[PDB]
Formats: C-alpha cells, sequence, structure tokens
C-alpha cells in the first residue's frame, strides 16, 4: 500500500491589544478598585493634599508662612497640569480594522484575537482553500521541512518560534493513502514583502476560519486550535 | 483569555494606595501599571540603545 | 511479633520519605534525563517581570495553580529582588536632567521539575494565551547563574581571587 | 619566598573559611514592610459599607465564583481536546513510522531560552519617537 | 521465623515507589 506523507504549518499571529472586558468582569473591578482603596492606609499624594487643605485653613485665620514654595505643587495646579499633560497626549487607534473593512489579508487586520494564514491554490483536480503544505523526501525531517516551506513559500523574511517538535495533529485520506501532519509555529515578527501579489493570503480568526475551511479534513483544525 | 489573571487586588495588609497610570514605553504601546503619585501617564524615555554616531545624529536633529 | 502472621503491620517509614533533618541544603541536582523517546528534561524556571506587583503575584498564582493542576511536580514558587529604576527625563531647552519617577519591576520564578515536548507545547500555548498584560514570560533551563542571582555577592571572594590572579 | 608562599597559604585558608560560610538570599523589600507606612495607618477613617452595598457585593461575588468555575471547566474541556488531539496525532505517527515518532519525541534545543511578552492597552503607534531621558538603577546591595 | 499473612495487608496496595506522583490527604479531617 502506497503511502504519501505532507507536512502543514499553523501559524499564529500573537494579539497585539488586549480583549475588552464582560460588564461582570468590569463591575468585578470596580469592587476590587473600591475595596483596595478601603483597605488602603494612605498614598503621600493624598495625605500631602489632605495636609495643605488643612494648613490653608489654618492659615486662613493664623497668617503664617507655613510652607511657601509647595503650595499648590500637590495636585491642585499639578493635577490640573496632569490633567491637561494627558488630555493633551493622544493614543493609538485601537480599531484598526473597523475603518478599513475592506482587506481580509493585511496582517494588522485584528488585534484582540489570533489569526492564521490561509493561502489559495487552484491545483490540476482541486481547487482547495488550503493551509500551507509541504513536501518531503523521508530523508528530511517534519520540523525542518515546515521551516523552509515558511521561508520558501511565504516569500518573505519571517521569524516563526517553533513550540515544540512534537506535530500538533494528524489527519488521513486514503484514495494507497495520504497523511498530513498539522505543526503550531508562532509569529515572532514578519516583513511581508509584495503584499499586493496574486497570492491570496488571509489572516483569518475562528469564525472566518470556520467559515471559510469546507472540507472535513481542514474542519478539525479548530480542534486543537485554541479558541480563545 | 488575556483577562484570566487581570482582576486582582494587593493581597497584603500594610500598603500605599495605587492608581492605574498608563505607562507607554518607546515603541508607541501603552498598559496599566498600579502606581503611587497619580499621574495620568508615564512616559519611558531612552539616551542608551544607540551608539556614538547615532547619538550625536539624534543630537544634531534635535 | 516477628513470628506472628500481623508482623509488620505498623510499618508506616515506607510510606513517607521526608527525613531529611538538615538546615537548608538544596540538591540542585536534577541532570536533564534525555533518552530520546521519553525526552524527560531537568527542572526548568518559569520567570513573570512586572511592573505591576500585584499583577505579577496573580500570574504566579495562577500559574502554579496550573501547574498543580496538570500534575506537574513545582519544585519551588519564589521570588526574585526587586530591581528599582529611576527615570532621569531631559528638561525642555536641553542641557538638564531632572527625576520624573521610579518603577519597582518584581520577578515571580515557578521551578518545575519534569516535562514532556508535548505537554510543553501544550503549556507554553496556555501560558502565552493566558498572558496578561505588560508582563514579560521566560522559561529557562535552571543554570548555575539562574541560581546564584538571587544570592547575593561575595566580595571578599572577588577580592581574594583577584589577589590570587 | 618562604613569606611569599607562607602568604599564598593563608590566602587559599581564607578561600576555604569563606567557602565553607553559607550562601543566604538577598532580603526581598516586597515582603517587607517599610516603616514609612506605621504613620498613615491611624489616619485612615473607617468606610461603613452600608447594606445595600453589602448584598449587590454578595451577589457580585456569587456571580463571580459562577463565572470562575464556568471559565476553569471551559479551559480544562480545550485543554483536554488539545491533548486528545495530541495523542492521536501521536498515535498515528506511530503506526505509520516509528523512526519520526522517536526524532519527534524528543524536544528541541531552541526552545530552551524561551521569551515572550503579553498584549499591551494600546497598539503600537508608528513613527513615535521618545524625547529624551537617561536610566539609572537606585536597587541597594 | 517468618509466616505467611492470612489474609491482605492493610497498606499493601499503594506502591511504594515514587511517592511523589502519588496524591496524599493533607487534613487531619
Amino acid at each position: 500500500s502506497p503511502w504519501r506523507l505532507l507536512g502543514a504549518l499553523c501559524l499564529q499571529r500573537p494579539p497585539l491589544v488586549t480583549k475588552p472586558l464582560t460588564p461582570l468582569q468590569e463591575e468585578m473591578a470596580d469592587l476590587l478598585q473600591q475595596i483596595e482603596i478601603e483597605r488602603s492606609l494612605y498614598s503621600d499624594h493624598e495625605l500631602r493634599a489632605l495636609d495643605e487643605a488643612q494648613q490653608l485653613a489654618k492659615k486662613k485665620s493664623d497668617l503664617y508662612e507655613e510652607e511657601d514654595e509647595q503650595n499648590i505643587l500637590l495636585a491642585q495646579d499639578l493635577e490640573d497640569m496632569w490633567e491637561q499633560k494627558f488630555l493633551h497626549f493622544k493614543l493609538g487607534a485601537r480599531l484598526t480594522e473597523a475603518d478599513k473593512k475592506d482587506d481580509r489579508t493585511s496582517l494588522h487586520r485584528k488585534l484582540d484575537r489570533n489569526l492564521i494564514l490561509l493561502v489559495r491554490e487552484k491545483l490540476g483536480d482541486q481547487d482547495i482553500w488550503m493551509l500551507p503544505q509541504s513536501d518531503w523526501q523521508p530523508g528530511e525531517t517534519l520540523r525542518q521541512t515546515a521551516e523552509r516551506t515558511l521561508a520558501t513559500l511565504s516569500e518573505n523574511n519571517m521569524e516563526a518560534k517553533f513550540l515544540g517538535n512534537a506535530p500538533c495533529g494528524h489527519y488521513k485520506f486514503k484514495f494507497l493513502g495520504a497523511k498530513v501532519f498539522f505543526f503550531k509555529a508562532l509569529l515572532l515578527t514578519g516583513d511581508f514583502s509584495q503584499a499586493g501579489k496574486k497570492g491570496h493570503h488571509v489572516w483569518v480568526s475562528k469564525e472566518e476560519l470556520g467559515d471559510y475551511l469546507k472540507p472535513k479534513y481542514l474542519a478539525q483544525v479548530r480542534r486543537f486550535l485554541l479558541d480563545l | 483569555d488575556c483577562n484570566r489573571a487581570l482582576l486582582t487586588r494587593l493581597h497584603r495588609q500594610t500598603y500605599a494606595r495605587l492608581y492605574p497610570v498608563l505607562l507607554v514605553k518607546q515603541d508607541g504601546s501603552t498598559i496599566h501599571i498600579r502606581y503611587r503619585e497619580p499621574r495620568r501617564m508615564l512616559t519611558m524615555p531612552v539616551d542608551l540603545d544607540s551608539l556614538s554616531p547615532e547619538e550625536r545624529r539624534a543630537r544634531f536633529r534635535k | 511479633y516477628r513470628s506472628k502472621p500481623t508482623h509488620g503491620i505498623g510499618r508506616y517509614k515506607h510510606l513517607v520519605k521526608a527525613q531529611e533533618p538538615k538546615k537548608k541544603k538544596g540538591k540542585v541536582e536534577v541532570r536533564p534525563i534525555n533518552l530520546g523517546t521519553d525526552y524527560e528534561y531537568g527542572v526548568l524556571n518559569i520567570h513573570l517581570i512586572a511592573y505591576d506587583m500585584a499583577l505579577a503575584e496573580s500570574y504566579a498564582q495562577y500559574v502554579h495553580n496550573l501547574c498543580n493542576h496538570l500534575a506537574i511536580k513545582v519544585e519551588e514558587s519564589y521570588a526574585m529582588p526587586t530591581k528599582t529604576m529611576e527615570v532621569l527625563q531631559l528638561q525642555e531647552q536641553g542641557s538638564k536632567m531632572f527625576l520624573d519617577a521610579v518603577l519597582t519591576t518584581h520577578e515571580r520564578v515557578v521551578q518545575i521539575s519534569g516535562l514532556s515536548a508535548t505537554f510543553a507545547e501544550i503549556f507554553l500555548e496556555i501560558i502565552h494565551s493566558n498572558l496578561p498584560e505588560g508582563v514579560k514570560l521566560s522559561v529557562r533551563e535552571h543554570t548555575e547563574e539562574d541560581f546564584k542571582g538571587r544570592f547575593k555577592a561575595r566580595p571578599e571572594l572577588e577580592e581574594l581571587l583577584a589577589k590570587l590572579n | 619566598p618562604k613569606k611569599d608562599q607562607a602568604a599564598k597559604d593563608r590566602l587559599k585558608k581564607r578561600i576555604r573559611r569563606l567557602e565553607k560560610a553559607s550562601q543566604e538570599l538577598i532580603p526581598i523589600e516586597d515582603f517587607i514592610t517599610p516603616v514609612k507606612f506605621l504613620n498613615k495607618e491611624r489616619q485612615r477613617p473607617p468606610v461603613e459599607l452600608p447594606f445595600e452595598e453589602s448584598e449587590r457585593r454578595a451577589l457580585l461575588l456569587k456571580r463571580w465564583s459562577l463565572y470562575k468555575q464556568r471559565e476553569h471547566e471551559m479551559e480544562r474541556s480545550a485543554i483536554r481536546s488539545l491533548l486528545e488531539a495530541q495523542e492521536e496525532a501521536l498515535q498515528e505517527l506511530r503506526l505509520s513510522s516509528p523512526e519520526l515518532h522517536a526524532e519527534a519525541t524528543k524536544r528541541d534545543p531552541s526552545l530552551f531560552p524561551f521569551e515572550r511578552q503579553g498584549p499591551d492597552y494600546t497598539p503600537p503607534i508608528s513613527d513615535y519617537q521618545p524625547p529624551e531621558g537617561r536610566y539609572q538603577d537606585i536597587t541597594k546591595v | 521465623r517468618r509466616a505467611a499473612p492470612l489474609g491482605p495487608m492493610p497498606n499493601e496496595d499503594i506502591d511504594v515507589s515514587d511517592l511523589e506522583r502519588l496524591k496524599k490527604y493533607r487534613s487531619f479531617d
């Protein structure tokens, strides 16, 4: 019985921004902040603020110079200047996909979730939206084959961190049989050159992944893919 | 799943009051830090990452 | 009695092996058992570095509980000495440096005993998926430098070595 | 030369004596409370938690406990699914070829210096320029 | 002189080797 062997790579991009909080989690965080403030003893800023507030009231009846330079340097004017600087400084836009709503192929598509790469290939007998697979002679290792595939097929300088040498998933189909071994890899930094190429490469999350992948062999990738 | 171990407080008895300051490093990204002196924002500077030639170039540009 | 059939019914010292009445000596001798297939390597240090002490402690507790749940032999769960960096920002118009703030970074290290390749992959996936914000994660082998990092310097020993050389 | 040799011998003896000493760790400042916190405790006023706040806090605690239990259950189900997929893949590898199974059951040397950082609250801003500033360490020895 | 026990011993079920992987109870209750 002839056997065909293929590796395959599942590249996960780390989420850049933290996910938003459930309202239950927001309530819990507010409760934790309140109880932490209650159990706290005192802060230097608050102690100085209350001391200055009492000292001003005492001086309004006893005109005597207790502190000259440090009157508004604690809170008051200083707090207002802090707030002014915070308002003047502007942070980055966390929604870099809602403004676009067009490109599903951008590496900067989603920042809260993890994305995987899907490549479109139309073979002579099959038109498959296929995960990036490989081919190797029996003299090669699966992990080295995956490294060679990510170095060659991706056509870019990309740093992939492999989690473990052991395979992550195995899937077989018999016509003579064939086997595909999916290994998970993590993206560290990729400089994808020629982003306008005709090679349909799409960064895709779990839901759109289930939407795209039709066949049953590729429909079980979510079995070992983290749902997050 | 990044919000798993985020909702916690100081489990100690004696401690000063901390505030959720926004710290921005030399990358353009910000994080939340429990820190006294409730300044609304803190910035990480840099004057040692590069060598003498790049330091002189930066000084000339500034 | 020795001749009675019920001999050794009170035998209990074989059920517990914790009989080390030593002051503080540590073993620190588990070499990585790498046999090709059952790659049961040595002790591993998981370092969590964070400016937020509460967040660092929370994630250390979470990873320790996860290790306990996953039947992982946790050798230790300790804290490295804190590092307090001082921010000296250049004032406007240049030629000045003023104190901005102080940041105290804290490191919590979990020392685990043994692990396999597949379970290590799964554990790393879980850890990096559940990583909080602004926390640096490191996974290293327990070396002499890591063991001595907690200990303080030896100025007298260094001076004696310098005099010898 | 006799005096020099005696000095070297005494240096070696001092080396032995100092190596026979203890290797106590550095005290951790987090676990020890500084003296500056002893004066601010008496000035802290009580909070007088009311009945409605206590009841809503109890409700929130119960909801949080249930949510944490469900989150732990779903995470354990997910790791169980991942482990069963891993063991199925390993068994298929063992059935197919033993050499690849043996080559994969070992850990690569590249995983020893595993470094990793978590997410951030704000995505990085392109062409961001920190103005200036120098770092120094004030950590005590 | 040794004699054979007249039945199963109480603590002969648990394995002596590898005590660290065997779960213990930490409660006097």
